């Protein structure tokens, strides 16, 4: 049976891209998403735009 | 609207002694209108909706 599918949280490299809304994390915590219907989301993807 | 009228709890809220003055745990039982997202069975069995 498969148990699961798991994933490890080391952090990856800090690529610097001089583009300013590109905020990552390098460490344990998360970014808080929702979207158009309301709902709870968690990432670390970090290229942001408006 | 009529105003809620409630009972707020400071219990567990020990002084912590030098550091900044913090707070852990934040909780409420009021909630929003929630529609219909998702529903789903979990291995305990409780078919629950989100």
């Amino acid at each position: 049976k498969v148990a699961g599918i798991t994933q490890d949280f080391t952090d990856g490299t800090t690529t610097n891209t001089g583009r300013g809304l590109d905020v990552a994390i390098s460490q344990n915590g998360f970014f808080r998403l929702v979207d158009s219907n309301g709902s709870v989301f968690y990432s670390r993807n970090g290229q942001f735009k408006l | 609207a009529t105003a809620a009228t409630f009972s707020l709890s400071f219990l567990n809220s020990m002084q912590q002694n030098t550091g900044a003055n913090n707070i852990v745990a934040t909780n409420q039982n009021g909630y929003k209108p929630g529609d219909l997202v998702s529903y789903q069975i979990n291995n305990d069995g409780t078919v629950v909706g989100n």
